[PDB]
């Protein structure tokens, strides 16, 4: 015998207050029982499970299933109840690597470690909770009782415990061989390197020898699995990567389900196919949530779809990460709240692409959206590469300086340079910091009856210009904006506007360039046409002439 | 030695807080730091049967070139029991904020000398992530009192008291106050004398069993406030008077007897914003009466130690920031303004992060706890960047203001 090192068990507990499962084993056909007895006899000989006495009070149901197109049976132990009762574990499989963060490798070898998985020992004190029962022929003897000695397939803790155990075994090999990478996925180890090929295979043999110390055997035959690897919806090649084939179906009519699937594919595709858009197609999923409902595609959605088909006409690949070079991220505005981006190191060789969509909200502007997109790409890049890329943005340096210095919030974007690629993000208006000499002063107000929704909006000016308009289906807040609109509409190129509307100020001080409100949009269009606008706020009902005059006019 | 038993509050599990993305330089720094800590027995590797997590990152304190591990125990601290067993409580010293100099020491390293209760260790789990999640995150827990944890100064308190005993007895007028990993040491000595006493104090700690060498110097007796003040002008435009009436209206929520009747009457008619308006005598009297009211303290203002402190900050432009700390609206306990610089002349978010730290420091010195911030910044911008500029060993709580406050005008 060659001594092997035992794998240390991970101590396991049920959730506080909970006991183990006690679930009835339902009858099986005579055929299934003979099959299970045979299966379990082999497992028992291999040390995976053990017969137990009548004292153990727990139970998990066992089943026998036909794979398909065979005479063979397989055992299935249904651990659903035990899983509900088993403690949570640390899950490492959360956060899978992005292909764009990987490094190119000359060689990648796959090693089968299937013998390891079904051979990690289970915490002795926990084994009792895994008890199951093969029913007896004709139910005339006690059913055969077994419990697990190893991590059972389908039990809550098996993946975490297998991963942690394998990692611990591999750790010294990885540490003392910094010229290879090792990655564990399901049943296999993947080993990559840039070594001269003879040296690479030597490393593989050394790894096999290392694993042998725990009794882990790997098949003598060299793996059939070789690059390219189909993995987590990607294709990995030695020196490039892509998403698995994206094929958009032809359909004469589309349902909720079809569109959700369309968008999923588009979203998946957008990490390497530049320019993918999903705004119009996503709009069709607004509300709804009735799966079989057919929705007509708007002309807009049709155009978006056709634009995507073109983008997806031929394969595109990303390159891997070279740590010795800067990462560069470039962003374009696409319209309707949509932004697209590319991250590269060498010109014309993307590591990945992506998109960002405007957050829901009544009012917004391009600079805020660009800023949000920058933060999102920054955070993604920290995840993937551990560093912020240098940005190329379609906004002039002077425009940014004016924006951030005058904006009421703190705001920042990291190191960036202007790229002159239309459409450029710009400031559409900026309000005056001081009242304008020689500009007419409009005192505005509005009011509405909250019952009838009848209102009035209007203004009076220092030149005696006046206007009041009677309105239906309005509200006090809406009349306040309506009044400001009228003052903008009726004034010359420079204008001072005095309002008591905290609501209106709150919106305008937010500097929107676009809004869901047609009225706010019209106000924005008016501001864009002015040379100078000063907006002054006063408290309501304070005897502030101009303001009180117009408040009275618009009241009733 | 021989642990103090600790528990979480009843009916709550340990923290399960996601580790946020770390830069390569911070990951490398943390790997190096934790390898050493593990060798020294301060932390140990843990297994998958521990599902808890608390975020970790790394900072560089003021005037230092080496990384410091910073654990964000905000969640664990909420979930940890309050400590009333060994001690009844330690009243906050009102004299600390009165000293000519207060120096802040990092004494967190002393905590590592006391073992952490074996049954509690699991709740201190943390992860060093890998770039692109290519290798499993490195999982550890503490074996000793961790820096940043609420329980550490509480459990180390009897040890700290013995250490400082001969320094306190020898220097009876020096105020020493401990908050988390910080020790605050105040004196009225000349700066050179003060400095030698600090170094004197350090040696006591160095003498015992072992960023301590550092010193963050404050001068709370010079700290200033912002009363409400009104312009003094020889000519008032319609606009100036509107601004005045608006500021007074706002002030009248804080101060009872403020009047604007007479001033509001000045603009009678619908006048050009830039037209100059002479003040009437009635309006002048009213303004004068208002000025006098504003020179008095606000009525019914008191600190309640059972209530949160709230801190609001406004961006005033040109690197200027105003702030107010309060518990009830319009009852400000402290107001202030930083017109200052440091770095960050082209970086709003660095400026704001420095402001948050200075305000938190003031809060600790005055009331012995941190305020809950209302920050004038989008959540995503703050969350992406604040850790890059953080230099303190504690972290306060914060929320985000998305609507521009109209009152920024009046703190300007
Ligand atoms: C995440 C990962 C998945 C697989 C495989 C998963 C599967 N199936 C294989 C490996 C070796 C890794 N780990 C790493 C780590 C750093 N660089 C790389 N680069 C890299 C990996 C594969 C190919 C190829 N062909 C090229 C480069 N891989
Ligand atoms: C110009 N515009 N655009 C939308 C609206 C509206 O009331 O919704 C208006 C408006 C209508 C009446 C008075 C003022 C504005
Ligand atoms: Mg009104």
């Amino acid at each position: 015998m060659v001594p092997i090192s035992p794998i240390e068990t991970v101590p396991v507990k049920l959730k506080p207050g909970m006991d183990g499962p006690k679930v009835k084993q339902w009858p099986l056909t005579e055929e299934k029982i003979k099959a299970l007895v045979e299966i379990c006899t082999e497992m028992e000989k291999e040390g995976k499970i053990s017969k137990i006495g009548p004292e153990n009070p727990y139970n998990t149901p066992v089943f026998a299933i036909k794979k398909k197109d065979s005479t063979k049976w397989r055992k299935l132990v249904d651990f659903r109840e035990l899983n509900k009762r088993t403690q949570d574990f640390w899950e490492v499989q959360l956060g899978i690597p992005h292909p764009a963060g990987l490094k190119k490798k000359k060689s990648v070898t796959v090693l089968d470690v299937g013998d390891a998985y079904f051979s990690v020992p289970l915490d002795e004190d926990f084994r009792k909770y895994t008890a199951f029962t093969i029913p007896s022929i004709n139910n005339e003897t006690p059913g055969i009782r077994y419990q697990y000695n190893v991590l059972p397939q389908g039990w809550k803790g098996s993946p975490a415990i297998f991963q942690s155990s394998m990692t611990k075994i591999l750790e010294p090999f990885a540490a003392q061989n910094p010229d290879i990478v090792i990655y564990q996925y399901m049943d296999d180890l993947y080993v990559g390197s840039d070594l001269e090929i003879g040296q690479h295979r030597t490393k593989i043999e050394e790894l096999r020898q290392h694993l042998l110390r725990w009794g882990l055997t790997t098949p003598d035959k060299k793996h059939q699995k070789e690059p390219p690897f189909l993995w987590m919806g990607y294709e990995l090649h030695p020196d490039k990567w892509t998403v698995q084939p994206i094929v958009l179906p032809e359909k004469d009519s589309w349902t909720v389900n079809d569109i959700q699937k369309l968008v999923g594919k588009l979203n998946w595709a957008s990490q390497i196919y530049p320019g993918i858009k999903v705004r119009q197609l996503s709009k069709l999923l607004r509300g709804t949530k009735a799966l079989t409902e057919v929705i007509p595609l708007t002309e807009e959605a049709e155009l978006e779809l056709a634009e995507n088909r073109e983008i997806l006409k031929e394969p595109v690949h990303g390159v891997y990460y070279d740590p010795s070079k800067d990462l560069i991220a470039e962003i374009q505005k696409q319209g309707q709240g949509q932004w697209t981006y590319q991250i590269y190191q060498e010109p014309f060789k993307n590591l990945k692409t992506g998109k960002y969509a405007r957050m829901r909200g009544a009012h917004t502007n391009d600079v805020k959206q660009l800023t949000e997109a920058v933060q999102k790409i920054t955070t993604e890049s920290i995840v993937i590469w551990g560093k912020t890329p240098k940005f190329k943005l379609p906004i002039q340096k002077e425009t940014w300086e004016t924006w951030w210095t005058e904006y009421w919030q703190a705001t920042w974007i990291p190191e960036w340079e202007f790229v002159n690629t239309p459409p450029l993000v710009k400031l559409w208006y900026q309000l005056e910091k001081e009242p304008i000499v020689g500009a007419e002063t409009f005192y505005v107000d509005g009011a509405a009856n909250r019952e009838t929704k009848l209102g009035k909006a209007g203004y009076v000016t220092n030149k005696g210009r006046q206007k009041v308009v009677p309105l239906t289906n309005t509200t006090n807040q809406k009349t306040e904006l309506q009044a400001i609109y009228l003052a903008l509409q009726d004034s010359g190129l420079e204008v001072n506007i005095v309002t008591d509307s905290q609501y209106a100020l709150g919106i305008i001080q937010a500097q929107p360039d676009k809004s869901e409100s047609e009225l706010v949009n019209q106000i924005i269009e008016q501001l864009i046409k002015k040379e100078k606008v000063y907006l002054a706020w006063v408290p309501a009902h304070k005897g502030i002439g101009g303001n009180e005059q117009v408040d009275k006019l618009v009241s009733a | 030695i021989e642990t103090v038993p600790v528990k979480l509050k009843p009916g709550m599990d340990g923290p399960k807080v996601k580790q946020w993305p770390l830069t390569e330089e911070k990951i490398k720094a943390l790997v190096e730091i934790c390898t050493e800590m593990e060798k020294e027995g301060k932390i140990s590797k843990i297994g998958p049967e521990n599902p808890y997590n608390t975020p970790v990152f790394a900072i560089k304190k003021k005037d230092s070139t080496k990384w410091r591990k910073l654990v964000d125990f905000r969640e664990l601290n909420k979930r940890t029991q309050d400590f009333w067993e060994v001690q009844l409580g330690i009243p906050h010293p009102a004299g600390l904020k009165k000293k000519k100099s207060v120096t802040v020491l990092d004494v967190g390293d002393a905590y590592f000398s006391v073992p952490l209760d074996e049954d509690f260790r699991k709740y201190t789990a943390f992860t060093i992530p890998s770039i692109n999640n290519e290798t499993p995150g490195i999982r550890y827990q503490y074996n000793v009192l961790p820096q940043g944890w609420k329980g550490s100064p509480a459990i180390f308190q009897s040890s700290m008291t013995k250490i400082l005993e001969p320094f306190k007895k020898q220097n009876p007028d020096i105020v020493i106050y401990q908050y988390m990993d910080d020790l605050y040491v105040g004196s009225d000595l000349e700066i050179g004398q003060h400095r030698t006493k600090i170094e004197e104090l350090r040696q006591h700690l160095l003498r015992w069993g072992l960023f301590l060498w550092m010193g963050y110097e404050l001068h709370p007796d010079k700290w200033t406030v912002q009363p409400i003040v009104l312009p003094e002008k020889d000519s008032w435009t319609v606009n100036d008077i509107q601004k005045l009436v608006g500021k007074l209206n706002w002030a009248s929520q804080i101060y009872p007897g403020i009047k604007v009747r007479q001033l509001s009457k000045l603009l009678r008619g619908t006048k050009a914003l830039t037209e100059v308006i002479p003040l009437t005598e009635e309006a002048e009297l009213e303004l004068a009466e208002n000025r006098e009211i504003l020179k008095e303290p606000v009525h019914g203002v008191y600190y309640d130690p059972s209530k949160d402190l709230i801190a609001e900050i406004q961006k005033q432009g040109q690197g200027q920031w105003t702030y107010q700390i309060y518990q009830e609206p319009f009852k400000n306990l402290k107001t202030g303004k930083y017109a200052r610089m440091r770095g960050a002349h082209t970086n709003d978010v660095k400026q704001l992060t420095e402001a948050v730290q200075k305000i938190t420091t003031e809060s600790i010195v005055i009331w012995g706890k941190t305020p809950k911030f209302k920050l004038p910044i989008q959540k995503e911008t703050w969350e992406t960047w604040w850790t890059e500029y953080w230099q303190a060993t504690w972290i306060p709580e914060w929320e985000f203001v998305n609507t521009p406050p109209l009152v920024k005008l009046w703190y300007q």
